[PDB]
């Protein structure tokens, strides 16, 4: 059956997102998404929370239509918030929605949006300086206008080593200057190329 | 449906701008 294959791939495409490989996920709820029936409205709702932060993972924000179009408004501040790189936002978001999202299943992996809103905070800090060698203290007056508590130089360095293992960050942090030393080409690759 | 371009080099939106406004308040400028 077509119903058959769209269950097959809704849950293989769980399976994948819960072992965190985004791009399986991806192939197989969009494959579900788009052969579900044009008439099952819920079913393809029940997909799409899945498939929402599987794409937004990969830099697939969706636009407002498409939440409203299948009542998943939740979503809406949650995607402004990693878009802008507003931490302080999708803290918000998320706790306001708590149990809409615990019930849906995908509250932890919404969680790992954080990564990317951390991502693109930075890129955005890069993008009002300018420069390839960005002083560590003006992250770190980024994370203090995202009300991070506690947040220090050590924090910062922590987190920018995160991103440049994974991949988010092309550079190197220079202790003497205490500076971000990033590439000349393209320091913020396209989320979709990181994974 | 899915929008990419929110990943551009363009920082003209809200928010960017109160965090150019931060980040000079503290001695950070372009």
């Amino acid at each position: 059956s077509t119903a058959q294959r769209v269950t097959y791939k809704y849950y293989v495409g769980r399976k994948a997102m819960f072992d965190s490989d985004f791009k399986q996920a991806e192939e197989y709820l969009s494959f579900a998404f788009e052969h579900c029936h044009r008439s099952s409205q819920k079913n393809k709702r029940m997909i799409l929370i899945y498939l929402l932060p599987v794409k937004m993972l990969l830099g697939h924000m969706p636009t407002v239509e498409l939440l409203k179009k299948y009542h998943l408004m939740q979503f809406a501040e949650v995607t402004r918030a990693v878009s802008e790189g507003n931490l302080l936002l999708l803290h918000e978001a998320l706790a306001k929605h708590e149990a809409f999202f615990i019930r849906c299943g995908i509250f932890l992996i919404l969680e790992k949006l954080k990564i990317i809103t951390y991502r693109n905070l930075f890129k955005k800090v890069y993008l009002l300086l300018k420069t390839h060698q960005l002083s560590l203290d003006a992250f770190l007056v980024a994370l203090k206008f995202m009300q991070v508590e506690d947040v220090d130089i050590d924090e910062v360095q922590c987190i920018l080593a995160n991103l440049i293992y994974m991949g988010h960050v092309k550079g190197y942090i220079s202790h003497q200057h205490q500076k971000l030393v990033v590439s000349k080409q393209n320091p913020f690759p396209p989320l979709s190329t990181v994974c | 449906v899915w929008e990419d371009n929110w990943d551009d080099d363009n920082v003209e939106d809200d928010f960017s701008n109160q965090l150019r406004a931060e980040l000079e308040k503290h001695g950070y400028k372009m």
